[PDB]
């Protein structure tokens, strides 16, 4: 009987689309999930350049005295050399 | 409008990439704060104070004031030079961010774009097989009021109406969800997109791996970006090892300083000595110096240098092992989707050439018009996986393109050139 | 429980909140030391050495011995009222951080709790289809041994139910995880739960979209959090440009000091310049400080801090497309769940008029016993939509309301008014 | 290869665990440098200065240098012991966060080796259904060429090989997808693996979940983590607690320097105050401190630490429940997987008897080939599900063992000792 071949066609072809449907999904939603954590990934690469560069910039800011510091502790030698004399 | 309209809407309002350039841009003015300690540092310090002697220091009470302009520059500071450096290999590691923020616009913006066609596509076929399932559906029931039917025809073909109705109502929430992910992207909703031109459609064969592979291995931002990394790590153990260097500085100075005096200790003669007093002085002066020891610190932050370049040299290992996969799958998946389209064809074709031969002659009489309906089912069943397996074909040919490092606007023009006809997003 | 009884449990004992609690109280406590260095800052120094002169000064040896009370107060530095500042918008933005962490608990304990009871129906509607699939497996086995058709019947019906048995399996460690991540969440296990009254329940349609969008705009946490991040970037470029003001700074000490003197060059006539000393010395002294060229770091530091503030506002552009998509998508879900609940609700009835029919069908013999089977598993399933339905509604539901910002526990009681009957989390 | 051999190669040359060892080794190395502040510092400082006055200092000038080899040491510092202490419980954290990534690294491979055996069984159980599809288009051609039945039965039997090659195509790419996924992991392809040996396969059931979670309560890693991650928050309460202690530092100088002065007002009877030196200065001292008021500081810096302790508190709260689910989860999935292998081994063979009656009818000619097609096309959906199944049981096995924290490779030996013959990765 034909009717037989096209009602057996009919179910098997539709469980082939729902599968087919179920592997898209999981698809997208995997490379979607690989895009966030490589996002998420280069933003923690952003920070980590930019703090290791910061912290060399303070290490150097301190490894010295300042301009100010320097004034402060000649405005102080001049008093000094002043009280020599005294 | 079409994909290359609206990347071009996408390209110029995009908040990802457009906050992804000024990160990039504050990297490369961040070089000019990195150079500054180099140059000649000036400020201003001044004071005044009033005292108090008491205990063997009693009577003598003083009033002074001083004030300074100060000059300083290094002569020899290696960890200055590093901080240089090291700023000017974190932008280059910046600007390779911003050039992958860049390129995968270009791939969210395709996919957005074709996730809305496929949708537009979805709802057709299920809209198409809902009105043959209508016509198939009514002409049972006319045979079954006529008598030539049984009822169960009738029940079985309103079991398949209501399911489906309940499909279409699934894929058009499908579409209208899918035009809001390309209004995020792009910024715009758009009442009607260039379809793609299914009519001349046709696949190209990818380049052989090996050439993919040797392409890759140049031009993919991922791999650049890891050696730029190492190589920031490789720098880190240089300015780690430098910390056991001399350091010299120059100074220079104009100054003027005065002095006065008060209390019982300074009055009358003592005056003499305890007398106003004024001051300048211009003073010029090389200040160095070298750590001798210290506590073995240099010599762990060298150590911790030389595990952290280990730890970068292994993390391109995992960049590299990531490239190639990405390359070779994006490779099977290319011809993947160009086979299963050559497939799917085929099976469009049959199945059309079995229902045209079906709505005939089971119209006519020659079994129940149930088999056209499950014929039906077929032929849109293989029109849904033939147009989603054309989607994935061209989203696969920009992947690749990505893999490769090299996607770029010509692209999207390549596949621009494959889009036509305009279809609405919002269908009535 | 009831779902409001949940989380009622839950929301005294979760210890993500509670966490993003202690996280929300350091921020504000923080405050008090951004603000310390504006007020008095005071400590006591104390010293003792010895000295030995050699070359020149050979021979001359002393020791000295101090201590010194010292108090400094800031009187112009606006780099510390930023700080302050600062630290009170940091902690604000933290605030907001607390509340969408007390929202999303709400969210999260009710999917936990909807996900229960819609694993208990699975499993229900399963455990029903296996037992109408055995009731054919025994009546066919008996007609078969009465002669009536032939042993295939009993082996479709038989793999159909050894097939169904492996799927209850299934749906059953479904309901059994399910309940561990609700476990998780509340920190309770619960032996039952209050269901949906399906014979009572009915959908309201949502507010129209755009009156959704103009309330969401000034209420979604996210946003918010935007705004707040921006003002602060924009007080950041503040902080920057301060950078090149002057300074002034208050002194104030009361010192006292002893000192003596010993070998060969103190004794003796030369002794008289040596002796010993015992000062004390009051001291109150300003310092000014003015940086007047920096290699144009505050310059660097400025354009940065801009540079900051344009990726801030683009973070904003970020997130109002963000609340656009999600409030869209949620209100189209909405009406999506409404319209599939009807046609469900109809595709039920269908499917059981066709179930009934198929059975009639089957004992005239014009069926076959998978067509049966058929109907019984499509009616079946038809329940499972349906009541899936449902849950997805009410959780699209609370959905809307986060999309909106405004989602409390008031929204809990509106949904667990349509709560009823005890059911059990672990059948037997 | 088997597993067993393949973990060596994993072992050895992944990326992910040798990077995570350097990141350990250096927090290990970072002791060095967090005890070298509580040695004894060592430098040598050096000076040359030019002075020129005037206002009153005019017609003095002087030229002076000094070289100065200094030394510092602690005698009483809290802040430090602290310092050291926590970088010892940091590097201690570090230690079992590389524990988890080397037992990580043991599941990973297993299950990237079990998706490639997996895929084989897929492939090889499409092929077989390609295989009986085949036979329909060949008795329609066959019965169509004699003229006994309709071209659209050949039309049907196109359409339904056609989409048979399409999932050939799927399992083939999804065949060679898995083989770069382990490749990636492993760092090699292997064209052959030992397949797993289902005539002599085994379930086992495991201990009580009871007995489960009181040994992963003494032995899971996060837990752990989460454990010492409190006691590191806890120790940061004293180190900021010590705060508020005095400080004693001992230094030492062996100084030399020149000076000499010119111009006119350096002559003459004031000559005395302007004449040549070289002293030397020989010196050892004490120098200590207490802060007495900070504005609060220290105080608001303790409030701080005790609700980062609080949060930590909660963490490990957090950290327990995870484990308790994990546990839980893990121990149902076993039972469920050993039960549904039960239930496809018999619906497997349910199958299989329902198909050699099919296949007798249609030899015999009493059956058509589409009874035997449905017959063949749900067997092998039986058979694949059965595959899958096994698969997941012995993921399952590994799973229960890093929810306990005790997995290691004495596990995959066990594994090992369940596979065999080996089976091509790339067939046909």
């Amino acid at each position: 009987e034909s009717s037989a071949a096209i009602h057996a066609t009919a179910k098997w072809s539709t469980a082939q689309l729902k599968k087919t449907q179920a592997e898209q999904a999981a698809r997208a939603k995997a490379a979607a999930e690989a895009q966030a954590k490589a996002k998420a990934n280069r933003d923690a690469l952003t920070q980590r350049l930019k703090d290791i560069v910061n912290e060399a910039l303070r290490h150097n800011a301190s490894r010295t005295p300042s301009a100010t510091e320097l004034a402060h502790a000649n405005n102080a030698a001049m008093q000094a050399e002043d009280e020599r004399l005294r | 409008e079409n994909l290359m309209q609206v990347y071009q809407q996408a390209r110029l309002s995009n908040p990802e990439l457009r906050k992804s350039a000024a990160d990039r841009d504050a990297a490369f003015e961040k070089i000019n704060e990195a150079r500054s300690p180099l140059l000649p540092q000036l400020g201003l310090g001044a004071d005044y104070t009033y005292s108090n002697g008491y205990r063997d220091a009693n009577g003598i009470n003083s009033n002074a004031t001083s004030a300074s302009l100060q000059l300083t520059q290094s002569i020899f500071d290696m960890s200055k030079w590093r901080a240089l450096t090291l700023q000017e290999k974190a932008a280059g590691i910046q600007d390779v961010t911003y050039q992958t923020d860049q390129q995968t616009l270009i791939l969210n913006t395709a996919t957005a774009y074709f996730n809305v066609l496929n949708a537009i596509d979805v709802l057709s076929y299920t809209q198409a097989q809902k009105e043959a399932i209508y016509r198939q559906l009514d002409q049972t029931t006319q045979r079954f009021n006529v008598g030539l039917v049984a009822i169960t025809d009738v029940q079985n073909a309103r079991a398949q109406y209501d399911t489906v109705l309940a499909n279409e109502v699934t894929a058009r929430n499908n579409l209208d969800n899918a035009v809001e992910q390309l209004r995020q992207i792009t910024g715009n909703y758009y009442p009607e997109l260039a379809a793609l031109n299914v009519e001349n459609f046709k696949t190209d064969k990818p380049q052989p791996v090996n050439a993919l592979l040797k392409e890759a291995e140049k031009r993919n931002l991922s791999l650049l970006q890891a050696r730029l990394s190492q190589d920031l790590a490789r720098e880190q153990i240089r300015q780690a090892q430098d910390g056991h260097l001399p350091t010299l500085d120059l100074t220079a100075s104009t100054g003027i300083s005065d002095t006065s005096y008060s209390g019982s200790k300074t009055r009358g003669a003592a005056g003499t000595q305890y007398d106003d007093s004024n001051m300048g002085q211009n003073k010029v002066g090389l200040s160095f110096s070298l750590p001798i020891y210290q506590g073995g610190m240099v010599n762990s932050q060298v150590k911790q240098a030389q595990y952290n370049f280990v730890g970068a040299s292994e993390q391109l290992e995992s960049a590299h092992r990531s490239v190639v996969q990405t390359v070779r799958s994006s490779f099977n998946n290319i011809n993947a989707s160009i086979s299963s389209i050559n497939a799917y064809k085929q099976a469009v074709v049959s199945a059309q050439s079995s229902l045209d031969a079906m709505e005939a002659g089971y119209s006519v009489g020659t079994r129940t018009i149930v088999d056209v309906l499950d014929a039906t089912t077929t032929l849109y069943n293989a029109k849904q996986e033939l147009a989603n397996a054309r989607y994935n074909y061209l989203i696969n040919q920009l992947n690749i393109k990505s893999a490769l490092g090299t996607l770029n606007e010509q692209d999207l023009l390549a596949l621009n050139n494959a889009l036509s006809k305009p279809v609405s997003t919002n269908p009535e």
